[PDB]
């Protein structure tokens, strides 16, 4: 009752048995079901070594048993047969990768879906590449401007540092994601986006979206919905992260959003247990953390002879119930330098984007900021640590003594302040100048909720009247007393002409 | 030498196939000549974990395994994994397998030490509980060290854990004739990249000249499969067991941290597929634990004091790992956001940080009762923290007035300037004996400095240099 | 001031027994969560020794 | 449910209309998938679903699409094992589902009905 | 030490000796127990020697239950305890008294080896760590002692 | 315990003190953090009753006075059933809980009573 003998390879032998000749050349396929195909011979097979079945079916050769080669089925197999010869194929997974594949929609083949035609291409980059070493890289510098005031203040992202998004069912995770996307529009960066599991309509939602926006010049989101196989959805990351190291070391700058890892994983644990592995939490197999180390530590920023090319990962996990200490979630927070945290609560509240601006953390921190926005952030963040603080206290804002009512006066306002609509990404400047407004006191004036519309306005106006700014910070990139007191005077314009109304 | 082929592999799991006589031993490391896809050798090592016999072992790989090939060839080294030891591999990082990974140069060392050893014996420790001193004053007064024991560091990012780790360093190095090892067990690579250049500026690694530096940096980072990233912690155990077996250096052991190394022998144990213990742990965690928290001694040679950092899990003081953590551990360091976030350097707190070595009969009963007296000020204070907002500093009694503002003095003559925070701040390095910091503290506990401004505390030394900076102060307000 | 005395009083000893009820609640959810995790690894376990 | 997803999306393909395709229980697939796995050969994943699990329900929802030709109305109820939305196939549904609606026990038992948990329930739209 | 035999094995000792080690004592105790002579055991832990019976348990691919300790983890400490007795006056009167010890992790007495360990001992010390913290020592509990 | 074969004083009381019981045993989560002055005329009836009650509960054993040193009781049914009438009527309400602790018969309560307003 054993796997491998299958009465008719027992036959070959014993026609065959002289002595144990190599039998690589061929190789039959034993047994195959659900995605897998335990496969005989190929003895000189690497490990991930994509071997070949008959009528075109491509496997790759995971764990090499003692007689017999588990293979999972880059597709659907259904159609191979017991006994079939499968060819070995000497590469391992490998893609095309060439600047053409700015723009368009591909399958984690790196073989495109959006129908348009085919990205011609020279050099190939390796899926499964080791990542940039101890002595290769540069400590963090850049600030990516993601767009959003609450991040770009308190949870500082840089290039090529892995800052994790982390939520629950529907929190503004790929809100976010989009966000951040369509803000570089400016600066020069590439954008991947690998969605893992998803809907063809989801992704086909966020590709429109792309389009009408004009970010699709610069993007190539892979795409793996549901119905495609656990392998697809596990390489799905990897070929992203091969495409976009291709253009890192290009000296150029990336941002890649895996959405998610959580179906990457359990993909992998899917073709873990179906290939007969041992399982550990919740069956998963021990190589998760490797898995998801691997992947993420192929993003960093690299040295200054290799080029300063970087690539910022900013992966998704969703969290079930608010179990954060779950086994993915603390794998992707341990292997991340940041972690983004939204909440339901507040998401439901009204502040949006729902980030939980306690918890949510940036071993980056504020090397990489702006000097302007390092200025104002400073004071953002204690004052907003201030009304955290008097946050139990606001029921009993009738006799609470004035100074902690106007703490939580100032604290409210400063909530009004973080919303944003969705997907409008603001310009470093213009935050700067919303926090500026904000954390020097020039709200207390207008009630609780007239603020988002007042400050909408002073940007336009500022924008409109005082352009002296926004070139001010584009060239220094640091708050001057200049600048200062050309927002003053702004300010107190545009809140003079908008109270008379 | 014994050549034997590879029977299968299954990850990071590989099963060897020798002939019926040569056979290596348990924890026995394994080179298996590998081919890259350029076709370049790639000698990718195991450790002989199991002998499930028909002459087949079954080995654990150190390395990535993608491109291994059934049937190639593995030679029995026939000896627990060898690193470079010695004083060559000071300020150089180093992998689990003793092979540097900052391109400098190759350690020219010929002294080699199996990763794998018992722990000394019963007859060779060094009996004497001794405290470690420092030169900090709230780790030397508050939390006080024990040489040749293991000290937890729990502190969350931006409270300075690296810049202590830094000065811990510094002093071990300059007042004692001590020299630190880093271990970075599960180490991403940035923040290893950061530690490596900040140690490089902060002068802990002389770029200059090598092999005069404080330090070897053993680097296993989380890209490393799971059965490296334990055994790096092994790796920097010994080579810092022969700087003290053989030179009787007072060495200085860091682990970051221990919690990854735990969950990495978990890995192993579930890629291995025995049946798991409780919560999620590997059956055999006590006995890890074990195998590296009993090399941490004073024999009667030298002394390993471990400062390692631990990690609390779903905040559990209870779960597995911390649990047998602490059974180890022999005092705590705890440092907090809220003296980060305010300027009282180092962000120890006082009161979250706690020794078993606080003991009288360990310390001294003078030391001993200027401690509890200062706990006994400082918890008053966070006591008073709400009060005093509402009553007004002067409606409380002259009791708790008197309480609030030693407890000020107190708490800011517990800041330092440090030795490797001199770069960025601008404040000359210090160290503060016991004996300074004891007398010090009785000093501003006893009502006698009770006359000096509470910037004078501030960032200094010692009292003496307390004093000076008062008649500083005094003489720029004056005029 | 009578009354806002023994309203503070009742706070300072409520506010003190919500805190121990904190923790012997976060102590048993802990022992909880530990054997839910142990009992969901074990019955994993019991299939695989099915199998 | 692949039964009448086929001949639905036959109505979809060439009788090129809008279609509605109620389904009732949908979790009761993923329970037969759970109940067959084991039996099968297949090594139980956590709680005891099948390690074939997201990739079932793949084979559904992604076959159950809108098309240009056609464009079929799916509005199908997902039991909730416990009420614990944490389970695996209430929580693989919520992926592919753009409107979801959370009946919740205390909306129920208090007499709210219907007990559409508001807050819970969320939209694309 | 005139009177103390020291059967010692640390930590990082083999699961097995740790789970012998007791037994070795009860064995030492037993002799002198016998010819009419007193005897005074200290089993430091018991808990210690349940986790390493659980690892050696486990490393079998034993059936656990219970937090993963096995079937025999209350045979093992009631073979261990029970040979622990005030001899009949036939038998020289000779006793081994037998004072095991027992950590608890945040007080966790309803853990299974402290009750399991209760079940069997004539009584029960239960230091407390507040007490112990407080200054209070030594910190016997004299109300659940 | 039905009436049918335990008499339906017997089952009443039963009943009456199962009642109060479970009253005390629901007021427990907000006593915890509120303290019984929180409560209502009604409810802190019901907890002073229920207080009693589950003290009068106690009995002292005869293989339990080598622990307790107290004499252990013997009492039975006919005035089991009386004494918890009694506490249940709210007669004894007078009488404070320690003199319920740790006796067989309402009379020796009510006689330690008497000893503990003879200690002034
Ligand atoms: N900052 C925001 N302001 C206003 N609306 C928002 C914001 N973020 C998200 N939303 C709304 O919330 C809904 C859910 O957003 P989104 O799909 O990004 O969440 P998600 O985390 O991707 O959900 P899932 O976890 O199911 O993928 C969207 O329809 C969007 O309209
Ligand atoms: N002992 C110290 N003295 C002065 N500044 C410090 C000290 N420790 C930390 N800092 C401040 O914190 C920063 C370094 O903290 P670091 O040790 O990197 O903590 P983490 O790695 O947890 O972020 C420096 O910028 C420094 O200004």
């Amino acid at each position: 009752i054993r796997a491998d003998e299958i009465s008719k390879i027992i036959r070959e032998r014993i026609e065959g048995y002289n002595r144990e000749v190599k039998v690589v050349n061929t190789g039959t396929v034993l047994q195959v079901g659900d995605g897998i195909a335990r496969i005989h011979g190929l003895d000189e097979v690497m490990a991930g070594e994509l071997v070949e079945f008959e009528e075109g079916t491509i496997g790759i050769a995971l764990n090499l048993e003692s007689n017999n080669v588990g293979v999972v089925l880059m597709g659907d197999g259904l159609m191979i047969q017991e006994g079939s010869s499968v060819k070995a194929t000497g590469r391992i997974a490998q893609i095309p990768v060439s600047e053409a594949y700015l723009g368009r929609v591909i399958n984690a083949l790196a073989k495109p879906i959006d129908g348009r035609g085919e990205i011609t291409a020279s050099e190939s980059r390796l899926i499964e590449s080791p990542a940039p070493g101890i002595m290769s890289r540069r400590s963090v510098y850049e600030p990516l401007q993601t767009g959003l005031i609450a991040i770009d203040a308190m949870i500082p992202v840089g290039r090529g540092q892995r800052e994790l998004i982390i939520g629950d069912r529907q929190t503004g995770k790929t809100a976010v994601a989009t966000d951040t996307i369509l803000n570089q529009q400016g600066q020069n960066v590439i954008c991947v986006y690998v969605a893992i599991g998803q809907k063809a309509s989801s992704v086909a939602q966020v590709v429109t979206n792309f389009q009408e926006r004009g970010a699709m010049e610069y993007t190539i989101v892979v795409a793996e919905t549901a119905d495609s196989p656990a392998t697809l959805q596990y390489l799905a990351p990897y070929t992203g992260a091969a495409l976009a190291e291709y253009f890192m070391y290009r000296e150029r700058h990336t941002l890649i959003i895996y959405d998610d890892l959580s179906k990457q994983a359990q993909a992998y644990r899917q073709m873990s247990l179906l290939l007969r592995r041992p399982p550990g939490r919740e069956a998963y197999p021990g190589d998760v953390f490797y898995l998801h180390s691997r992947l993420l530590e192929r993003a960093a920023k690299l040295s200054s002879l290799l080029g300063e090319g970087s690539m910022t990962a900013l992966p998704i996990v969703e969290t079930q119930a608010g179990d954060v200490s779950a086994y993915i979630p603390t794998n992707v927070i341990s292997i991340t330098d940041g972690q983004i945290f939204l909440s339901a609560d507040l998401f439901n509240a009204g502040i949006r984007p729902a980030i939980n601006v306690g918890i949510s953390v940036s071993r980056v921190g504020s090397a990489a900021q702006i000097k302007a926005m390092k200025k104002v952030a400073g004071k953002l963040k204690l004052e907003l640590a201030q009304f955290a603080e008097l946050e139990a206290f606001a029921q009993f804002a009738s006799d609470l003594d004035k100074a902690t009512q106007n703490q939580l006066a100032r604290g409210q306002r400063l909530r009004e302040l973080l919303k944003q609509p969705q997907s409008a990404p603001l310009t470093v400047e213009e935050q700067v100048m919303t926090i500026y407004t904000g954390t020097n006191g020039y709200l207390d004036s207008l009630e609780l909720d007239q603020v988002r519309k007042y400050l909408v306005e002073l940007r336009t106006y500022v924008k409109t009247n005082k352009p002296e700014f926004q070139e001010i910070i584009s060239s220094t990139k640091t708050f001057t007393e200049e600048a200062e007191a050309l927002l003053k005077e702004a300010i107190q314009e545009q809140m003079e002409r908008f109270l008379l109304q | 030498k014994n050549l034997g082929r590879i029977a299968q592999i299954i990850g990071p799991v590989l099963d060897v196939a020798f002939p019926p006589g040569k056979m290596p031993n348990i924890y026995n490391a394994l080179i298996v000549k590998g081919r890259d896809t350029a076709g370049q050798p790639m000698n990718v090592t195991c450790e002989v974990q199991q002998l499930l016999g028909n002459n087949r072992v079954r080995a654990v790989a150190m390395s990535a395994t993608d491109g291994l090939t059934r049937g190639m060839e593995v030679i029995d080294t026939g000896a627990p994994l060898s690193v470079p030891v010695g004083g060559a591999t000071l300020g150089r990082i180093f992998n689990v397998l003793g092979e540097p990974v900052d391109n400098l140069g190759p350690v020219d060392t010929r002294t080699t030490s199996p990763i794998h050893r018992s722990a000394p014996a019963f007859t060779q420790l060094d009996t004497k509980l001794s405290i470690f001193e420092t030169g900090i004053k709230v780790v030397d007064l508050l939390a006080p060290y024990r040489r040749g024991g293991k000290i937890g560091l729990f502190g969350g990012a931006g409270v300075g854990k690296t810049v202590l780790i830094m000065e811990l360093i510094n002093n071990i190095a300059k007042a004692h004739g001590g020299v630190s090892v880093f271990g970075g067990v599960g180490e991403r690579t940035r923040e290893g990249n950061d530690l490596y250049m900040e140690m490089k500026e902060s002068g802990v690694i002389n770029e200059q000249n090598i092999a005069e530096s404080k330090v070897a940096l053993v680097y296993g980072q989380m890209n490393e499969p799971p059965g490296a990233r334990m055994r790096v912690g092994l790796t920097a155990l010994t080579m810092a067991e022969y700087f003290r077996d053989v030179n009787e250096q007072d060495v200085l052991l860091f682990i970051d941290n221990i919690f990854r190394f735990v969950q990495a022998g978990s890995e192993v144990s579930a890629l291995l597929g025995r049946m798991p213990s409780a919560v999620g742990y590997q059956p055999t965690l006590s006995t890890e634990m074990g195998s590296l928290q009993e090399r941490i001694t004073s024999t009667k040679e030298g002394s390993i004091t471990s400062i390692q950092a631990v990690y609390v899990p779903a905040d559990d003081l209870t779960d597995p790992a911390p649990a047998t953590t602490f059974a180890h551990l022999d005092a705590t360091t705890v440092l907090s956001r809220g003296l980060a976030a305010k300027g009282i350097y180092p962000a120890v707190d006082p009161l979250d940080s706690t020794s078993t070595m606080l003991q009288p009969r360990i310390v001294g009963e003078e030391h001993y009762e200027i401690a509890q007296r200062v706990k006994e000020t400082l918890q008053r204070y966070k006591e008073l923290q709400d009060i005093i907002a509402i009553l007004g500093l002067d409606e409380l009694s002259e009791e708790d007035r008197l309480t609030v503002a030693r407890a000020r003095k107190i708490e800011r003559f517990l800041s330092q300037p440090f030795f490797v925070a001199e770069v960025f701040t601008g404040s000359p390095g210090k160290y503060v004996g016991l004996a300074e910091t004891i007398r010090g503290f009785q000093l501003i506990l006893s009502g006698e400095l009770d006359s000096l401004p509470e910037q004078a505390f501030y960032l200094v030394g010692n009292i003496d240099e307390a004093t000076a900076k008062a008649m500083n102060l005094e003489m720029e307000s004056k005029l | 001031a009578s009354e806002l005395a023994a309203r503070m009083t009742a706070m300072s000893n409520a506010t003190d027994n919500a805190n121990e009820l904190k923790k012997t609640l976060s102590i048993n959810y802990n022992r909880a969560r530990q054997a839910k995790i142990t009992g969901e690894i074990l019955e994993i376990v019991a299939g695989a020794n099915a199998c």
